[PDB]
RNA sequence: CCCGGGUAGUCCUGGCUGUAAAGGAUGCGGGCUAGGUGUCGGGCGAGCUUCGAGCUCGCCCGGUGCCGUAGGGAAGCCGUUAA
RNA sequence: GAGUGGUGGCCACUAUUAUUGGGCCUAAAGCGGCCGUAGCCGGGCCCGUAAGUCCCUGGCGAAAUCCCACGGCUCAACCGUGGG
C-alpha cells in the first residue's frame, strides 16, 4: 500500500515536499490535526477545526 | 467567568493600543479614541489566554522556548522559565541559534513565544524555517504573518507584559496538573515585573 | 513540377562523433558481424518506422484505421517479432 | 475616462433598485402629467423638470409608472411631452452645445490671441459633429441639415 | 472600453484563486456567464453560484474551491469540426484528457467531450483545466 | 542492492546525530525515505539520506554536470577559486542538486556532493502523451515549466522508447531522476550550465504543484517516490 | 454586501412654520425649495446635505 | 506598449500587410529578391 | 578659461521657420490582483471652540509622494500612479 | 568506406520575421503634443431571419507521384490487384 499526501486545512490543497508548512494538534480540543501551508500562513487565513468548530489563528 | 476582575486588565494598561493599527487586526480592535489612539477588547485577550494555557500544556515543559528583546520584557520571560521549567532567552538573540548546528548553544525547541513580532524579527525568522508552532503577543501595530495563535495585548508596557505571563504560567501550571486550583498559585504579580 | 527521384532507406546520425553512440554501434557491430555502418543503420531506420506507425494509429479513430492496425500487428507477428497474442501496445 | 482630459471622476447618481412606486407616494399619473406640462410651460428644460419634481413634490423619477396608452414601455418626461405636442424640435443637448458654441466664437472676434480658449471651441465642435452624425443615423434631423458657424 | 465580459469573469477567476480568495462577484452578468458557469461546475471546478438582481444588468456570485490550475477565453472564437478537436487540445491542454474546452454549438453550449461524443462542431470560446 | 543494506547498517552505528530529525532517524522512529518530507523539517545532516537512501553514494548515480574556474583581482595578483556543480540520484523517484567552492578540485567536488545530498526532492511520473498510453511511470504525467535567470525550460511527454530530446544537461538531471522519455522547449542562454540546471531542476520540482483528481492518478498512472513493484 | 448600490440621501416629510402645511421633500436639493401654499423657504441648498428650515415629521424610506 | 495587433477575426488583410512591411529589415531577404549580389559579382554566379 | 569695453540679439506690434537630453528616455481606453504612512480638493460623522470661510480625529471619492507582499526582470529595480 | 574531400545555392539551425510564437525605462526601437475621416474592435434582455458557422447527403477536383496489406521478378529497388 501507499502513503498518503497532507492536506492544507484551509485551502485544501497538497503540501510540497519541501516548502514552510506546519501542523500542529487542535489548541482548543487536542483531537485534530491542523495543517497549514505556506501561502495560507503567509496571508493569515482563517482555519476552523472539524472537530470542536474553535477556529481562528 | 475571567481569570482576573476586568478593573485589574484595566489597572494594568492591557487594553491600551498604539496609534496605529492593521487591516488583519481589527478583529480585535474594540473602537478608537477621540485623540487618534485604538483600543483593544479585553474579553478576546481572556479568551484566547485561556486557549493558549490549554494548548502549551500539552508539550514536553523543556521543550518550550520564550524570547524578548525589550527590555521591559527580559524578566517577565526569565521568570516564566523559572516557574514553568521552559527555556527563556532575554535580550539580543544570537543569529544561527535555531541554524546552525555548530553554534555552541544550539537548541530546536518544538514551540516558540514571541513577545513582539517587530522586535524579535530574527527569532521569528529563524523559527518560520524549521517548521514549528508560533505563538506570539500582537499590538494594535503588527500583522498576524506566521503566526498560529495570537494573543491580543499591549506588548510595549511593563505592569502589562508582567501580568500577561503571571497569568500564563499559572494556567499552564492548572492545566498540566501541578496544582490543584488556580487559588493555589501563591506567587505575587510584582515578582514578575522589573522595579525602577 | 518536378519528376520522381528515388530516396536513400535509411537514415544517418545526426551528428557524427558522439561518444556514447560509437561504443554502442561498435558493439552492435562487433557483435552481429556486419560489414558497415549504414548496414546497421538501415535496420534502426526499419525499426522507427513501426514505431512512427503505431504512434499514429495509437491516437486516430474511424474505419480505415481499425484495418491498418490490423494490418499492421498481421505483419508484425508474420514475422516472427511478436508472440500470437500481443496488442498494439 | 472623460473624453478629452482623460481624468477618471465617478461622481453620480445611485438609484436604488425598485418596480413599483413607494407606498407613501400618493399623485396618480394624470397629476404627474398636468405637472410636467405646467413647468414646460414655465420655460424650463428637460432635466430641470425632474430636479423640481424630485426637490419639490418629492416625486422620484417618473420612470416608475408604466405609460397608459403604451403597456410594452415605461413613462418619461420627453414622452409626456410628446403626447402634447411640447418636445423640442432639436435635442436638448445639442442645442446646449451650440449655445455655447455661439456665445464663444463672439468672444475671440474681440480677443483673437486667446489660443487657450480656442482650443475649448474646437472640442465643442468636435461633440457637436459626434451628435449630428449619431442623430442622422436615428432619423431624429432632417438628412439636409447642417451645422454651420456662418449662421 | 468594456469589450467582452467573458473574458473579464475567467481572467478575474483566475487571479482570485492564485491569492486564496473563497469567492468572488462578477459584476456585468449575461447567459453566456451563466452557460459557462453551470459547465464549469458540472465537471466539479467550482462551487455553488448565485444570480442577484440590481437594476443594472445582473450579478453573479460565485464560491471557489481552489480546484483550477488556469482558465482563460479564446479569441478569436475559431471555428472547430467535429474531428479537429486534438489539435486544439494539444494547443491548450496539458494532457491527452487533463481538462475541457468549452464549445458553442446549435445544440448549446458544452465541454468538447459531449460535442464529440454527439458527434458535432461549433465554435471555442474558453479552456479551463 | 545487499552492499548499500550493509553500508547503511556501518554508517547507522558510528554516527552521532547533531540534530531532532537526526535523533528520529538514528532511534528507529523514521524508517522510510517519504517519512522526511512535506512537514516543513530542516535537514542538515548528510547522514540521514546515507541511512534512508544509501544507493545514492554508487559511482553510478552521481554526475559531475560541470567544473569552472574563477578569478579574484587584489594587488598581489589573481586568486583562482573553483566551482564545481554536481548532481545525485537513485534514478527512482529522487533527486538533489549542488554547487560546491574550494581552492583545490577534490574539495570543491567533496563540498558539491554533499550539498546535494541536502537538496533532495522528491517528483511525480506517470504517462501523459496523446499518442502512448500506457499508464506506466516512464516520462512526467503533464507538461510542466521551470525558470532560472534568463532560461526557461518545459517538458512535454513523450511516447514510451523515444528517448530524451532535451539538452545534454537535461538528459543527465533526468537520467538521474528516473525518466526515460520526454520532449522538451527552452528559450534563453542554455550555454549558461548553472542556470540550465536550476531550470530543469525548478520544473521537475512543480509536478508537485498541479491539483489533481483521483481519476487522473488512475489514468495517468502516476507514481509518487519509488515505483514499488 | 455592498454589491448593490444604495443611496445615502432620504426622503422628508416636513411641516411648514408659518403655514402649517405638510410636504415630502428631498434631502440633498439642487434648487431652493419653498412651500407650495405659502411659498416660504424650507431647504436651502449647499454643496452636498441641505439646511432644513423646517420641522421634520418623519424620515421616509 | 499594449497586446500585440491586429487580433480580430475579420483582420486578415491589415495582418498580412504588417508582415509583408516589416519582412524588408530583414537583410538576408531584401539581398534575395533585389539580387544584390548577383549584380556585383565578378564571377557571375559561377562556382569557379 | 580670468579682467575692462562692445554690435547683433534679448523687450513690444504683424508674419515665417517647426526644431530640443521637447525625458516620466515609459502611446492611449477597460476589468482584476496584501498592506502601511504623508499631503491637496470636495462631501459625511463625532468632539472642541475666542463662534471664525476656525481647530482635532475617523470614513468615501478624485489628484500627488514614500516604504513594501504575490508576481515580473539580465540586473539596476517596478510593485493598485505596474515595468 | 567503393568512395571520400573542396567551392557556390536552398531549407533547418533561428522564437534572427514570431497566426501558433518575439521585442520597444536603462541594450536597436512609443511620432514633441492633441483632434478626427476610412478601416479594425465594440455593454444587457426579448422576438424574427438564416448570410457567416456546424451536421447529413448528390455531382466534381485525369493518370503518374505518397501510405498500407497481399501477389511477380532469388529478397529488394521495380511492377500488378485492392484500401486510403
Ligand atoms: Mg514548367
Ligand atoms: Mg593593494
Ligand atoms: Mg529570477
Ligand atoms: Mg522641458
Ligand atoms: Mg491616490
Ligand atoms: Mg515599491
Ligand atoms: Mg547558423
Ligand atoms: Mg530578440
Ligand atoms: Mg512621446
Ligand atoms: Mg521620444
Ligand atoms: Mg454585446
Ligand atoms: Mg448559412
Ligand atoms: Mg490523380
Ligand atoms: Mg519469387
Ligand atoms: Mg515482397
Ligand atoms: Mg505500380
Ligand atoms: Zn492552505
Ligand atoms: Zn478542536
Ligand atoms: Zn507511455
Ligand atoms: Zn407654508
Amino acid at each position: 500500500l501507499k502513503f498518503e499526501i497532507p492536506v492544507c486545512t484551509s485551502c485544501g490543497r497538497e503540501i510540497t515536499p519541501r516548502e514552510h508548512a506546519t501542523h500542529f494538534v487542535c489548541p482548543n480540543c487536542g483531537e485534530a490535526i491542523i495543517w497549514r501551508c505556506e501561502t495560507c500562513r503567509l496571508l493569515a487565513k482563517p482555519y476552523k477545526c472539524p472537530k470542536c468548530g474553535w477556529e481562528g489563528p | 467567568e475571567y481569570l482576573v476582575p476586568l478593573d485589574q486588565y484595566l489597572a494594568a494598561g492591557v487594553h491600551i493600543g498604539t496609534q496605529q493599527k492593521t487591516k488583519d487586526m481589527k478583529k480585535f480592535i474594540y473602537r478608537v479614541r477621540q485623540d487618534g489612539l485604538y483600543v483593544l477588547d479585553v474579553r478576546k485577550t481572556d479568551e484566547r489566554l485561556k486557549v493558549a494555557g490549554k494548548f502549551l500544556a500539552r508539550f514536553d515543559p523543556q521543550s518550550i522556548l520564550a524570547v524578548s528583546v525589550r527590555l521591559y520584557g527580559q524578566k517577565p520571560v526569565k521568570k516564566f522559565g523559572e516557574v514553568t521549567g521552559a527555556r527563556a532567552i532575554p535580550g539580543r538573540f544570537l543569529p544561527g541559534t535555531m541554524t546552525n548546528p555548530a553554534v555552541k548553544n544550539f537548541f530546536e525547541p518544538d514551540v516558540i513565544i514571541i513577545t513582539d513580532p517587530r522586535a524579535d524579527h530574527q527569532a521569528m525568522k529563524e523559527a518560520i524555517e524549521i517548521g514549528i508552532p508560533i505563538v506570539a503577543l500582537v499590538d494594535t501595530e503588527n500583522l498576524l504573518s506566521y503566526v498560529d495563535l495570537a494573543i491580543p495585548t499591549n506588548n510595549k508596557g511593563r505592569k502589562a507584559l508582567a501580568l500577561i505571563y503571571w497569568i500564563l504560567a499559572r494556567e499552564i501550571l492548572y492545566n498540566r496538573g501541578e496544582i490543584s486550583s488556580r487559588e493555589e498559585f501563591k506567587i505575587p504579580v510584582e515578582e514578575f515585573e522589573m522595579k525602577i | 513540377g518536378d519528376p520522381k527521384r528515388q530516396r536513400k532507406k535509411y537514415e544517418t546520425p545526426p551528428h557524427p562523433w558522439i561518444k556514447e553512440r560509437l561504443d554502442r554501434e561498435r558493439v552492435l557491430m562487433d557483435k552481429y558481424e556486419l560489414k558497415n555502418k549504414k548496414e546497421l543503420w538501415k535496420h534502426e531506420t526499419q525499426l522507427k518506422n513501426f514505431r512512427r506507425r503505431a504512434r499514429r494509429l495509437l491516437a486516430a479513430r474511424g474505419k480505415q484505421a481499425e484495418i491498418e492496425r490490423e494490418q499492421l500487428l498481421a505483419r508484425l507477428k508474420r514475422l516472427g517479432l511478436l508472440p500470437e497474442d500481443a496488442v498494439l501496445d | 475616462a472623460r473624453m478629452h482630459a482623460r481624468k477618471r471622476g465617478k461622481s453620480g447618481s445611485k438609484r436604488p433598485p425598485r418596480t413599483a412606486p413607494p407606498i407613501w407616494l400618493e399623485y396618480t399619473v394624470e397629476d404627474i402629467e398636468n405637472l410636467v406640462v405646467k413647468l414646460r410651460k414655465e420655460g424650463y428644460s428637460t432635466a430641470m423638470i425632474g430636479t423640481i419634481l424630485r426637490d419639490q413634490y418629492g416625486i422620484p423619477t417618473v420612470k416608475l409608472f408604466r405609460d397608459p396608452d403604451n403597456p410594452n414601455r415605461k413613462l418619461t418626461i420627453t414622452r409626456i411631452l410628446e403626447k402634447h405636442g411640447l418636445a423640442p424640435e432639436i435635442p436638448e443637448d445639442l442645442m446646449f452645445l451650440i449655445k455655447r458654441a455661439v456665445n464663444l466664437r463672439k468672444h475671440l472676434e474681440q480677443h483673437p490671441k486667446d489660443l487657450h480658449s480656442m482650443r475649448g471651441l474646437q472640442l465643442i465642435e468636435s461633440k457637436i459633429r459626434r451628435l449630428v452624425k449619431y442623430y442622422k443615423r436615428k432619423g431624429k434631423l432632417p438628412k439636409d441639415w447642417r451645422y454651420d458657424p456662418e449662421q | 472600453t468594456l469589450l467582452d465580459p467573458l473574458a473579464n469573469a475567467l481572467s478575474h477567476i483566475t487571479n482570485s484563486e492564485r491569492v486564496g480568495k473563497r469567492e468572488v462577484y462578477i459584476k456585468p452578468a449575461s447567459k453566456l456567464i451563466g452557460e459557462v458557469l453551470r459547465v464549469m461546475q458540472k465537471y466539479g471546478y467550482i462551487g455553488e453560484f448565485e444570480f442577484i438582481d440590481d437594476g443594472r444588468a445582473g450579478v453573479y456570485r460565485v464560491q471557489l474551491l481552489g480546484k483550477i490550475n488556469k482558465a482563460g477565453a479564446i479569441k478569436p472564437r475559431f471555428p472547430v469540426k467535429a474531428r479537429d478537436y486534438e489539435r486544439w487540445e494539444k494547443r491548450f491542454l496539458p494532457a491527452f484528457e487533463f481538462g475541457i474546452l468549452i464549445v458553442s454549438t446549435s445544440q448549446g453550449v458544452m465541454s468538447h467531450k459531449e460535442a464529440r461524443e454527439k458527434g458535432i462542431g461549433g465554435r471555442l470560446i474558453a479552456y479551463v483545466y | 542492492s545487499q552492499e548499500w543494506k550493509e553500508y547503511a547498517k556501518r554508517v547507522l552505528d558510528e554516527w552521532q546525530p547533531k540534530t531532532k530529525l537526526g535523533m528520529l532517524v538514528k532511534e528507529g522512529q523514521i524508517t522510510d525515505i517519504h517519512e522526511i518530507f512535506r512537514k516543513g523539517y530542516q535537514i542538515k545532516e548528510p547522514e540521514i539520506i546515507d541511512v534512508l537512501l544509501p544507493e545514492v553514494n554508487a559511482r553510478e548515480n552521481q554526475e559531475i554536470l560541470d567544473i569552472a574556474l574563477t578569478v579574484r583581482m587584489t594587488d598581489s595578483g589573481r586568486r583562482v577559486r573553483f566551482r564545481v556543480l554536481a548532481a545525485v540520484g537513485n534514478r527512482d523517484g529522487y533527486v538533489g542538486l549542488g554547487i560546491g567552492h574550494g581552492r583545490e578540485v577534490g574539495i570543491a567536488i567533496r563540498k558539491a556532493i554533499n550539498y546535494a545530498k541536502l537538496n533532495i526532492i522528491e517528483i511525480k511520473r506517470g504517462c501523459g502523451s496523446w499518442e502512448c498510453r500506457c499508464r506506466r511511470p516512464h516520462s512526467v504525467p503533464f507538461t510542466v515549466e521551470g525558470k532560472e535567470g534568463s532560461v526557461r525550460v518545459k517538458l512535454i511527454p513523450g511516447p514510451r522508447g523515444l528517448g530524451l530530446v532535451i539538452g545534454d544537461v537535461g538528459k543527465k538531471i533526468l537520467r538521474l531522476a528516473g525518466i526515460q522519455d520526454v520532449w522538451s522547449q527552452t528559450l534563453g542562454e542554455t550555454r549558461t550550465t548553472v542556470n540550465f540546471a536550476k531550470a530543469v531542476f525548478n520544473a521537475l520540482y512543480n509536478t508537485n504543484k498541479v491539483v489533481v483528481t483521483p481519476e487522473m492518478i488512475e489514468r495517468y498512472g502516476i507514481v509518487v517516490g519509488r515505483a514499488m513493484p | 454586501r455592498n454589491v448593490i448600490p444604495m443611496p445615502r440621501s432620504r426622503f422628508l416629510r416636513v411641516k411648514c412654520i408659518d403655514c402649517g402645511n405638510e410636504q415630502i421633500v428631498f434631502s440633498h436639493p439642487a434648487t431652493r425649495v419653498r412651500c407650495n401654499v405659502c411659498g416660504a423657504t424650507l431647504v436651502e441648498p449647499t454643496g452636498g446635505k441641505g439646511i432644513i428650515r423646517a420641522k421634520i415629521l418623519e424620515v421616509l424610506e | 506598449p499594449g497586446k500585440k495587433a491586429p487580433n480580430g477575426e475579420f483582420a486578415g488583410r491589415k495582418l498580412k500587410l504588417k508582415r509583408k512591411k516589416f519582412r524588408w529589415s530583414d537583410i538576408r531577404y531584401k539581398r534575395r529578391v533585389l539580387r544584390l549580389k548577383e549584380k556585383s559579382d565578378p564571377l557571375e554566379g559561377a562556382p569557379q
